């Protein structure tokens, strides 16, 4: 069971440096290369570099200068350090193991990294109240950085839920809606709570949505 | 840099249709790889050395090509094949990916159901007013929403957001949010949302009166 898992900061200032540790298991770093790939938000994939079994390294030429990859074979860890951070280093970073065809056979989950100088900010949560079928929802305004997760009645309500991707406001803050359609008959008896979690500001909010 | 251009960027297919996307490389390589990615989670290796299937990949998938020009093919499109597919070369540095080919499912036209939400009394106490128009369960993607306050057309004071194709019924949904200041909201009466869409013979309007 080959596994990789990244952990890094989530939000760093430009000109500081990004440090990400990949913690692996189920293969030996002495014998095997680990690569690093990133995905800017809503774009495709960019390869960054590799550290092979022998300790040697190949970096992407756009970055061979601001990037270092290193490891500790004993601790089961690969390290990525990227300096002189720019706004376009904002991205989800993965580590990968090359296997078949030297193509990336195994991937970690990935960590979102947002490059900005601004401070964290938890969202306000407002209800979108209902008027056969009724629509109701939650508006999640003015948070930074990504992500938020939304659920309804603590995971018990998934049928009919649309949670929108987050939109960037003029403030430079994010905003996002989650809606759900239910039968209008159920408005009297049933209880709709939306469960908004912003891990970066440590915010949890449960908004009972009521009829208008 | 071996730039990998994928054709097309975006395409759709009914269940049972054969699909073929291509990857076209600026420098000749001898082996092309493909990943599949679903909705922001980690890419899975899908095809390596041009035509070998990775672990887990159904037989309906194959790959082929040489030199400058490769392709991935699905014998018969299935619902669980909705993803973005990336080509990849590891034949020279830097290692490079395509821009991806996004594969979505065909289905019939469906008009949106349109709902409109006044701003909460909760939000108004805080000094801003967000008015939300919901367009629900429509196909295809393209949909014009514009706003009217006392019949005056609004412009660049609203934004749209869109779901990925829904995995039960293959439709989209859209939220439009008109932003105003508390004061500006409070000096008008009729807020209206006019949606235009190919499934509608005539555009649908939803509105409310402020009180
Ligand atoms: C051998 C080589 O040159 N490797 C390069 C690698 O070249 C590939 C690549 O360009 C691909 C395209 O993706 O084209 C060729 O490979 C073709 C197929 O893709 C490939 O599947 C096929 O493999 C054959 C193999 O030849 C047979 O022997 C085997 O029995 O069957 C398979 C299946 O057919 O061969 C095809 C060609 O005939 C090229 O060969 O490209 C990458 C970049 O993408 C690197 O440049 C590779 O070279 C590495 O260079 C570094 C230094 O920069 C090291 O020298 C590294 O060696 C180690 C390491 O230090 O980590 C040595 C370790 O012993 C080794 N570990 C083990 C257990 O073997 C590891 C390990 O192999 C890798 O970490 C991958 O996990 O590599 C070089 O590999």
């Amino acid at each position: 069971q080959v596994q990789l898992k990244e952990s890094g900061p989530g939000l760093v200032a430009p000109s500081q440096s990004l440090s990400i540790t990949c913690t692996v298991s189920g293969f030996s770093l002495n014998s095997y290369g680990v690569s690093w790939v990133r995905q800017p938000p809503g774009k495709g994939l960019e390869w960054l570099g590799v550290i092979w079994g022998d300790g040697s390294t190949n970096y992407h030429s756009a970055l061979m200068s601001r990037l270092r990859i290193s490891k500790d074979n004993s601790k089961r860890q690969v390290f990525l350090k990227l300096n002189s951070l720019q706004t376009d280093d904002t991205a989800t970073y993965y580590c990968t193991k090359p296997g078949s065809g030297y193509a990336f056979a195994y991937w970690g989950q990935g960590t979102l990294v947002t490059v900005s100088s601004a401070s964290t900010k938890g969202p306000s949560v407002f209800p979108l109240a209902p008027s056969g079928t009724a629509a109701l929802g939650c508006l999640v305004k003015d948070y930074f950085p990504e992500p938020v997760t939304v659920s309804w009645n603590s995971g018990a309500l998934t049928s009919g839920v649309h949670t929108f991707p987050a939109v960037l406001q003029s403030s430079g803050l994010y905003s996002l809606s989650s809606v759900v359609t239910v039968p209008s008959s159920s408005l009297g008896t049933q209880t709709y709570i939306c469960n908004v979690n912003h891990k970066p500001s440590n915010t949890k909010v449960d908004k009972k949505v009521e009829p208008a | 840099e071996n730039v990998l251009t994928q054709s097309p960027a975006i395409m759709s297919a009914s269940p049972g249709e054969k699909v073929t996307m291509t990857c076209s490389a600026s420098s000749s390589v001898n082996y092309m790889h493909w990943y599949q990615q679903k909705s922001s989670t980690s890419p899975k290796l899908w095809i390596y050395d041009t035509s070998k299937l990775a672990s887990g990949v159904p037989g309906r998938f194959s790959g082929s090509g040489s030199g400058n020009s490769y392709s991935l093919t699905i014998r018969t499109m299935e619902a669980e094949d909705v993803a973005t597919y990336f080509c990849f070369q590891a034949s020279g540095y830097p290692l490079t990916f395509g821009g991806g080919t996004k594969l979505e499912l065909k289905r019939t036209v469906a008009a949106p159901s349109v709902f409109i939400f006044p701003p909460s009394d909760e939000q108004l106490k805080s000094g801003t007013a967000s008015v939300v128009c919901l367009l629900n369960n429509f196909y295809p993607r393209e949909a014009k929403v514009q706003w009217k306050v006392d019949n005056a057309l609004q412009s660049g004071n609203s934004q749209e957001s869109v779901t990925e194709q829904d995995s039960k019924d293959s439709t989209y949904s859209l939220s439009s949010t008109l932003t105003l200041s508390k004061a500006d909201y409070e000096k008008h009466k009729v807020y209206a949302c006019e949606v235009t869409h190919q499934g509608l013979s005539s555009p649908v309007t939803k509105s409310f009166n402020r009180g």
